RNA sequence: AAAGAGGAGAGGUA
């Protein structure tokens, strides 16, 4: 896949500098991986082959832009 | 993969249920038992992007703990990186070692992002690295960038970049530790370097020439640099550029 | 105590 | 993450450089961006540590050859301190304590010779280069396999005045290794035996701060402690560069020269800020501490300080007390059952010579007094009772030296000294450890 | 036997490098190192390319090494021209002239290298002239391989009129090579092999690997006639 | 063990010659278990002797009937120790002669001298005493090579060393598996499990050989001949051996080249690489045998059968058996495989009862019985090389209360593979990790490929340096068909004895060879060695040898254990412990500590409640798993209301409350054994549906 | 007892108890901390204070 | 490109192994190696052979049971029929059957496998037989190539009372070279090749050589057409 | 539908 695990590294590295508390964003991260994953099972089929939290992360780290 | 199928068994029924429509749980786990080839297609995806935890027997602070990316591998022992072994205290001689899965998304996320094995740099009980290359890495870094008075060829070429010395080295035209004059315009520390002038000549038009024990600098009238030598090593040069490139990607 | 009981320690995520 | 470029290091690369340069990487780039490096290193020292073809052989072992006038010196002196107990005039003790002495200081030189003969000789020996690049070995190893054992201990920790004048590579007679049995059996003992102490000592030390967890922010104190650098005599053990790191200041700094201020209170110290401190002067420094915190919990979060695993300030609920316990109790532990990585040998801690460098005479000074002493071999000397001054004056070289209060002097005013020779002693302090019955 | 070659990836540098990347699959358990090894070994070091041997300075005082009105001193002079990449159509050795008047940066594209000879980047920088300087120099090119070092002359020499250099005739720049499992299932062992070269440019990725390919064949191809 | 103190754990002087000091055990009880010394005997009173030579004005009397002693009887009297150097077997030579007096060591002359000791090694214990060069190691890597030279497996086709100590044969000999000829005679009948013995005379002995049996451990006895028929024999000359024994030596491991340097990254941490010609060549291959045991009982209800017919299988589970229902001898078995069929007749009573009354009524009698059948375990297979049957009505004598007895006996061949740990005779261990093709391993400049390489990293460390000297007669040897034998001690005879032997030996291996690149003056121990990957050879030579290398007995395939749900305890209601049990692993407080600094709350949690002991979440988080939805929050362990009532029933008088919102009101008792949900709590997690 | 003897100096040398308490402890924690650090420190082992 | 290849010497040891001495010439500064290399790679693992997979003999039906009046077990004499050399000029498999009676020592000499099979040794002991003895055995041979472990996967029992064998097909026992400098005078560097090749016996080195310079050849032609 | 319950000794490996 074009989508390597050393993005996804660099992701979450960014996630955790730029806030004040990681448990925080830990919290955050876990609370929108569960919507997700809950909007996923109901409708649609949706991409699958990504985890919920992977989406999670995505989106969190494309909101920064 | 005996441990694999054994620990990941909800997770795969699940997987055979929902995708690859199977009938009921029963149907399943017979396939399971029977140890049908697709069970492993499903087992490969099922575990990518799910972390596990790692544990050795004596837990004397929380480094003895960590969590990694599982990949299935072929036989009946674990694989481990030599990068992290100090921090277990772990050597491959009759040692042995636990394992553990996380079920909830709060505990995977937990794993991810506060126990990975890429993320623990420095220790909790001096802010010092841990994860320092440590016993033949040593040795090799030790034997590229040594000093040897014999096995001197091709010593005193000269070369431009720092590629063109890599490029002649793996020709067989320069040996590994002969003393070369290289371009190289940036910051250079060296070892016992003079930080007097050793030899200063002037020439016409304003220009200077300073020769130093390792360097020689061309400079205009009080003004700025022209050019600057470097006197040094293949295995240096190779070093540090693998030190540079790797700072880049 | 929260340990013996089987609950969320106060510490770390479970803060609050 | 970017914006600094790497500085090219013309040198030799040993383990001290990598951690220097991971430290570097770390502090300029990130987390990311070390294992990268780390990776690009181990794959880089794992290809060229097979190019080269180290190995090891019996001729690589090489052993110096001025041994046999050492150990002949060593025995003249043993005979001679054999033959003045025999006569009747010191006791046991004193005898006991003279040869273990003399058998210390003859080691003493014989690693010294056999580190110099290593260099000089061949830089390239593969022994040499796995034990002095950090790799693997130690002293203390090479020390056995090329010098000389030296002096056991058996399992009590008492010292056996019987050594072992061979190395590994010529071959241990059947005594000798009757008495490195005594040391085997010492460490066997040590590791399963007296691992229970601080097994017990970690779980106390878990069970009284298991509690302390940061719950407030700030608590409004002005109240500190002092910190300096911790020397002994004109010698610095730790310096203050190294103890200010993490810590917020409770005043502000001012350098002794002018009116600039290198720091505010209520100011946390990184590195830079640390050596730049130090550079000034300044001898010692006031900031937050733990022990002097008015909030009604643990701790604050100003009072604490940095996090040392992430080199920033603490965030709010963090288990500190078990870092603390878990912190404090592991090396014990884990330096407990390494005990049999060297055998039984001792580890010797002598006391400072004076020596005198040329021959002269000496002048002594005006603040002498001093009291005839006995020392601890059977000799008679002097015993100083202040800080004073000893001249020793040459052709055309005069010299001083400072003596306190304390030490020993083997000469008076007057005397013809010789070259090399001892002029006074300072001996071994008998704290950090404890004392017991006689 | 009964394997597969794929192009995977190729791009163009803005030196006009070139780079590329194949996939060979399938073989037996051990003969990607083989052919990997073989490959590179003589890809390195055993391909004809053109570089210039010989140079020509006018108006040189023997002392200071100094061009008047010129920024750069005799020695960043040779070591520019030695990284000029060139490409010759004949096998007999031609010469080139350049001669820059005036305020102007010289670039390869002002060597006047005949008819026949091209030159594959016409950005080299070379020197850098100011007001009342001239810039006039003579080149000589040859056929080789590999890299050939001269006697006594590292780089810096200043007497005779035609000057000497060590060149390189190697239109191959870096090859690497990497092995992976391609058992798909559960069977006996399979292997894929990865290989990458980075050209100077003179030559396409594909050429030097079919050149490589036909040497290594008629290097091994009357060795079976013995039986 | 509580009650000893610390004096009995040392080494008192009175111990040399009578107790080794070397051999004990490394664990708690290190100090208090001893093994004897080699040349000791015990007298008829209960106290140790050894034995030792007279010396006269200088001379020692080697052949006047040796003298034994006991600890008081040579505290009076100057006793030299064995490595005392005499001119011609006669007078001492030197003039400062060490010796022991009063319990205390000190030096005379040699003419004060009483006794001198027999042998150089009569200080240590017979496995210590198999170590070539032991005087060149350190006393800990002593001790654990002893240690694990007795762990050693029995291989297919042992060998003896090339390089030994001389006490092989009698170690072998005084074991009992080595068969010798007790007259000068010839050799009349031999055949694979019989041998006989015709003397001069006339008369004629017959002897009979063990067969593949099992020994406690699960290894292999096995005897087999030496002689040819009509062979001329002698009087003790050896006829057969054991398993591990060559021609009347003791043998245990195998010789191998080996070389000292690193590889690429493969060597790290102890680690061993090793060659595939180990594998094919069948180097390192046992045979292990296990047995399995089944009984018919009587029950009260009735007894029970051993029979074929098996309610509810296949017919595919049943090719093997015959008539009874036991397995035939010669047959391949796998996991699962049914060795011994048998049938309970049981009537379990979880039925209505109006099918069953009718049935019994109308009549049509059937299968009313239970299938418990012996099965072979996970993770086994072999063959099948012995059924024994035992019953009543043939003079057998079973435990009361039961009917029949059946025993299978199953056999295994292993071969050695990744995860399996080898060592030597010196201290050095290692885990197997990687097996090459021979085409990829370094080569000789004869183009021989290298077996095993070893990182020299770990020479100088652990302060081992017999190997070398090993390895380095172990080449000349080889080269010369020699099999040296050397005595420990022996820098008596002079200054480097050891050192110069082998640079001796290998000169006149070089010489005879015609060979020159086999030894180099420069470089005594190091040859250039090829690169098989390239062709291209290393920077310098390196340190080639031939070793004498072990295999253990702990191999991964008894070693690999996983879990994901399976019996719990009665009580505490958590999961057994044990291998062999399906058990879980246990989760310490150490542990419990590192998880609550990392600062990780919801893993803790989950680890304490779903996964241990909270009998209704743990069916939940199953069931929610395995439909894909979240997993429902936990609720109260089980140990919990388990510690509750115990601490009641000593009469305490202890609750849980609630606190009161608001108004006056007091608070509130709360009932913590009590159901909340209305939802079933079965024994263990089932999937529904 | 230096414990007690800071306490009898300190209270009579200042007006108050609470000072003089916590004058003491302060005085005995400083010397506490020191020697641990400086009876670790003999050996090879470096911990942050 | 244009070399000559010989041999020099060829010898035969006690009728069960072969030797073999080549010398190459002229070659390139550094294609000796590169020849060298991929010659012993490829003729040390790629090449195809003939050996014994299965043996039955009458009495007996697994590996740990014994013969009255043979001096050996069952797993002594499949390890020495195991490593029984023979060679075929079918593809398809071949049965041989025997059968000895009385004092003997029976060897391989007396194996009747027709005149599709040849056995290159006659001397390789088996057993040895007493008095009252009989010996009666079947033998199966295939074709195949390196090192092939049991499988206990064949449900289909047409292998009844067979005992299955690991099979090892390697005819080639040991191969070394190295490179000399054939330059006369003239400094030129001139490479010669000296190759040294023992032979299991079923093939003479020859054919061996020409077998592996037929496989490289057949690996190194399909890339010469496009990339 | 079923299926192991604890305890005590002795010996080993990280
Ligand atoms: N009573 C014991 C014995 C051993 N260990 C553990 O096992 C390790 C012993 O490692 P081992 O391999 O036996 O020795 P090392 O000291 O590692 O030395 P080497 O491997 O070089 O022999 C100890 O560090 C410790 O982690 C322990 O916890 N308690
Ligand atoms: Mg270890
Ligand atoms: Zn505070």
């Amino acid at each position: 896949f074009d989508l390597d695990s050393q993005d996804l590294l660099f992701k979450a590295e960014s996630l955790i500098v730029n806030s004040t508390n990681r448990y925080h964003v830990t919290l955050q991260i876990a609370r929108r991986a569960k919507q997700a994953r809950y909007e996923e099972m109901e409708n649609l089929s949706e991409e699958t082959g990504i985890k919920p939290v992977l989406r999670a992360i995505l989106e969190m780290s494309d909101e920064l832009n | 993969r005996e441990m694999a199928i054994e620990l990941f068994q909800p997770f795969v029924i699940h997987r055979l249920i929902k995708n690859h429509s199977i009938n009921n749980i029963k149907q399943a786990k017979k396939l399971i038992q029977k140890n049908d080839p697709l069970i492993w297609d499903v087992l490969e995806e099922v575990i990518e992007g799910h972390p596990v935890m790692l544990n050795r027997a004596p837990t004397l602070h929380r480094l003895g703990i960590q969590a990694f990316e599982p990949i299935l591998v072929e036989g009946r022992a674990i694989q481990l990186h030599p990068l992290v072994c100090p921090a277990f205290n772990a050597d491959f001689d009759g040692d042995q070692m636990a394992v553990h899965v996380p079920l909830s998304i709060e505990a995977q996320a937990e794993a991810r992002m506060l126990m990975l094995a890429s993320g623990n740099i420095l220790s909790p009980a001096t802010g010092q690295p841990i994860v320092t290359p440590s016993q033949d890495m040593v040795l090799g870094c030790y034997y590229l960038t040594a000093e040897n008075p014999g096995a001197q060829k091709g010593a005193g070429r000269y070369f431009a970049n720092l590629e063109d010395a890599i490029r002649a080295f793996e020709q067989g035209s320069v040996d590994l530790h002969a003393w070369v004059w290289v371009r190289f315009d940036g910051e250079v520390e060296s070892e016992g370097e003079s930080d007097e002038p050793e030899s200063v000549v002037a020439a016409d038009d304003g220009t200077v020439t300073k020769t130093y024990r390792f360097r020689r600098i061309r400079e205009t009238e009080d003004g700025q640099r022209l050019s600057q030598y470097v006197k040094t090593t293949p295995g240096r040069i190779l070093f540090n550029n693998t030190v540079q490139t790797a700072l880049i990607h | 105590e929260n340990v013996i009981i089987g609950r969320l320690i106060p510490a770390g995520t479970g803060f609050k | 993450e970017a914006k600094s470029a790497p500085i090219f290091r013309n040198r030799v690369i040993d383990k001290k450089q990598l951690k220097k340069l991971i430290g570097w990487t770390f502090a300029h780039y990130g987390t990311a961006k070390t294992a990268v490096v780390a990776d690009d290193l181990k794959a880089l020292g794992f290809r060229y540590a097979t190019r080269a073809g180290v190995s090891i052989s019996i001729d690589d072992l090489k052993v110096p050859g001025s041994k046999a006038e050492l150990l002949e010196s060593a025995e003249k002196r043993i005979q001679e301190t054999e033959d003045r107990y025999t006569r009747g005039e010191i006791t046991e003790v004193e005898r006991f304590q003279k040869v273990i002495d003399t058998w210390a200081n003859t080691n003493d030189e014989l690693t010294d010779r056999v580190v110099k003969n290593f260099r000089e000789s061949d830089p390239l020996n593969s022994v040499y280069m796995m034990a002095f690049s950090g790799a693997r070995g130690n002293i203390s190893q090479v020390r056995q396999l090329v010098g000389m054992r030296g002096l056991m201990a058996n399992p009590q920790g008492e010292i056996i005045d019987l050594p072992i004048k061979t190395n590994f590579r010529e071959g241990l007679t059947v005594t000798e290794y009757i008495i490195s049995s005594y040391g085997a059996r010492k460490g066997l003992v040590d590791t399963a035996l007296r691992t229970a102490d601080s097994g017990y000592l970690t779980r106390r030390l878990v069970d009284v701060s298991q509690d302390v967890i940061i719950h407030e922010v700030d608590c409004g104190t002005s109240r500190g402690l002092f910190v300096e650098a911790m020397t002994d005599g004109d010698r610095i053990l730790i310096p203050i560069s190294q103890r200010l790191l993490g810590r917020v200041t409770a005043e502000a700094v001012l350098d002794p020269s002018t009116d600039e201020v290198l720091a505010e209170a209520g100011q946390d110290i990184n590195e830079d800020l640390a050596n730049r401190i130090e550079k000034a002067g300044i001898k010692k420094v006031k900031v937050r501490s733990p022990l002097t915190c008015e909030a009604a919990r643990s701790v604050c979060q100003k009072c604490y300080g940095w996090s040392l695993a992430h080199a920033q300030m603490v965030d709010m609920g963090e288990a500190v007390g078990i870092i603390a316990a878990q912190s404090i109790g592991e090396p014990g532990t884990q330096l407990t059952m390494r005990t049999f990585h060297t055998g039984g040998v001792f580890t010797g801690e002598t006391a400072r010579l004076l020596r005198a460098p040329v021959a002269g005479t000496i002048k002594l000074g005006k603040k002498a007094r001093t009291r005839p002493y006995r020392t601890r071999h059977g000799e008679e000397a002097l015993l100083a009772e202040a800080n004073f001054d000893l001249v020793l004056e040459g052709k055309g070289r005069k010299e001083t030296f400072a003596i306190l209060q304390g030490s020993t002097i083997f000469v008076q005013d007057g005397d013809k000294v010789a070259a090399e020779a001892i002029l006074a002693e300072v001996p071994v302090s008998g704290r950090t450890k404890r004392t017991v019955e006689k | 036997m009964t394997f597969q070659v794929e192009c995977v990836e190729s791009r163009t540098e803005a030196d006009q490098g070139q780079y590329g990347r194949f996939s060979i699959e399938p073989l037996a358990r051990g003969q990607g190192t083989t052919v990997g090894n073989a490959l590179r070994r003589v890809l390195l070091s055993n391909l004809e390319g053109t570089a210039v041997t010989a140079v020509r300075i006018g108006g040189v005082n023997h002392e200071f090494a100094t061009i008047p009105g010129v920024r750069e001193d005799v020695l960043d002079i040779l070591l520019n021209v030695r990284e000029l990449v060139v490409h010759a159509h004949s096998p007999q050795p031609q010469i080139g002239r350049l001669r820059v008047v005036g305020p102007a940066t010289v670039t390869a594209a002002d060597v006047d290298f005949g008819p026949e000879v091209e030159v594959i980047n016409p950005n080299h920088y070379i020197a850098s002239l100011s007001e009342g300087a001239t810039l006039e120099m003579e080149l000589k090119v040859e056929w080789g391989t590999g890299y050939r070092a001269i006697d006594r002359s590292h780089d810096e020499t200043t007497a005779l009129d035609f000057l000497q250099l060590d060149a390189v005739f190697m239109p191959v720049r870096r090859v690497n090579y990497s092995v992976e499992d391609a058992r798909v299932g559960e069977s006996t062992a399979i292997d894929r092999l990865v290989l990458e070269v980075w050209t100077n440019g003179s030559l396409s990725p594909q050429e030097a690997l079919s050149q490589a390919a036909s040497c290594l064949v008629a290097l091994f191809e009357p060795l079976k006639n013995v039986s | 063990r509580e009650r000893a103190g610390f004096a009995v754990r040392d080494i008192h002087p009175s111990h040399y010659g009578r107790i080794c000091p070397i051999e004990t055990p490394e664990g708690p009880n290190a100090g208090l278990i001893g093994s004897l010394a080699t040349h000791a005997r015990v007298n008829d009173y209960g106290f140790i002797e050894t034995p030792f030579w007279r010396v006269e004005e200088g001379r020692v009397r080697k052949d006047l009937a040796p003298v034994y002693m006991t600890a008081d009887q040579e505290d009076d009297l100057r006793v030299a120790p064995g490595d005392v150097a005499t001119d011609d077997a006669g007078y001492i030579l030197g003039t400062t002669i060490p010796v022991r007096y009063r319990q205390d060591f000190t030096t005379t002359t040699p003419e004060r001298v009483d006794y001198v000791a027999l042998s150089p090694v009569q200080i240590i214990s017979v496995a210590t005493s198999l170590i070539p060069f032991l005087e060149h190691d350190d006393a800990n890597r002593a001790l654990m090579g002893s240690n694990m030279q007795r762990q050693a497996v029995p291989l297919l086709r042992p060998e003896r060393p090339l390089v030994g100590t001389g006490l092989e044969p009698q170690a072998a000999r005084d074991s009992g598996m080595v068969i010798t000829s007790p007259v000068d005679g010839t050799i009349s009948y031999v055949d694979a499990t019989h041998i006989e013995v015709t003397a001069d005379t006339g008369e004629k002995y017959g002897y009979a050989l063990q067969k593949y049996q099992r020994s406690n451990q699960d290894t292999c006895l096995n005897q087999r001949p030496i002689v040819f028929e009509g062979d001329r024999v002698q009087r003790g000359q050896v006829i057969a051996d054991g398993s591990a024994t060559e021609k009347g030596e003791l043998a245990l491991g195998q010789n191998i080249l080996v070389a000292y340097m690193p590889w690429e990254g493969y060597n790290y941490e102890d680690a061993i690489l090793i060659s595939e010609r180990l594998v094919y060549d069948d180097v390192y291959t046992s045979i292990h045998i296990e047995k399995f045991e089944i009984e018919a009982r009587q029950t009260k209800l009735g007894p029970e059968e051993i029979t074929r017919e098996i309610p509810n299988v296949g017919e595919d589970a049943l090719r093997q058996l015959d008539e009874n229902g036991i397995i035939r001898v010669g047959a391949w078995v796998e996991s699962g495989d049914i060795l011994v069929g048998k049938v309970t007749p049981k009537g379990e009573s979880d039925q209505p009862p109006e099918e069953k009354l009718l049935r019994a009524i109308f009549g049509e009698k059937a299968r009313d019985v239970r299938d418990n059948s012996l099965r072979v375990p996970n993770g086994e297979k072999g063959r099948v090389v012995d059924v024994r049957l035992f019953t009543r009505e043939q003079g057998d004598e079973l435990p009361p209360g039961a009917n029949m007895v059946v025993r299978v006996y199953v056999a295994q061949k292993r071969k050695i593979q990744v995860g399996d740990k080898m060592a030597g005779r010196h201290g050095n261990k290692g885990i197997i990790s990687r097996i090459l093709p021979c085409e990829d391993m370094p080569y000789l400049p004869d183009g021989t490929p290298l077996d095993i390489v070893l990182n020299p990293l770990g020479v100088p460390s652990r302060m081992n340096v017999g190997q070398v000297f090993e390895c380095m007669l172990g080449w000349a040897g080889q080269l010369l068909d020699a099999r040296f034998k050397v005595t420990p001690f022996d820098e008596m005879y002079g200054a480097e004895a050891s050192r110069l032997t082998v640079n001796a030996k290998l000169s006149e291996a070089r010489e005879q060879t015609g060979q020159p690149w086999v030894f180099s003056d420069d470089e005594p121990g190091k040859i250039q060695v090829y690169d098989g990957r390239t062709g291209e050879p290393f920077d310098r030579p390196v340190t080639v040898g031939r070793a004498y290398m072990l295999k253990l007995v702990h191999l991964v395939d008894d070693k690999i254990h996983a879990r994901s749900t399976g019996p719990y305890s009665l009580v505490t209601q958590q999961p057994l412990g044990g291998k062999a049990q399906q058990g879980g692993q246990r989760f310490g407080e150490m542990e419990v500590w590192a998880l609550e600094a990392y600062g990780a709350a919801y893993i803790l949690q989950e680890l304490l409640t779903v996964k241990s002991d909270d009998m209704q979440g743990r069916n939940e988080a199953l069931n929610a798993i395995v439909k894909g939805k979240a997993i429902p929050r936990p609720g109260t362990p089980e140990s919990f209301k388990v510690l509750m009532r115990e601490l009641q029933s000593l009469c305490l008088d202890i609750a849980v409350y609630k606190a009161s919102t608001e108004d006056y009101e007091e608070d509130k008792e709360v009932d913590l054994m009590a159901d909340v949900n209305q939802r079933r709590t079965p024994s263990r997690p089932t999937y529904e549906s | 007892d230096l414990l007690e003897i800071y306490y009898d100096y300190f209270r009579e040398q200042l007006g108050e108890d609470y000072e003089a308490a916590l004058e003491s402890l302060r005085r005995v924690q400083a010397l506490l901390v020191n020697e641990v650090q400086s009876v670790y420190q003999s050996q090879g082992i470096d911990i942050s204070d």
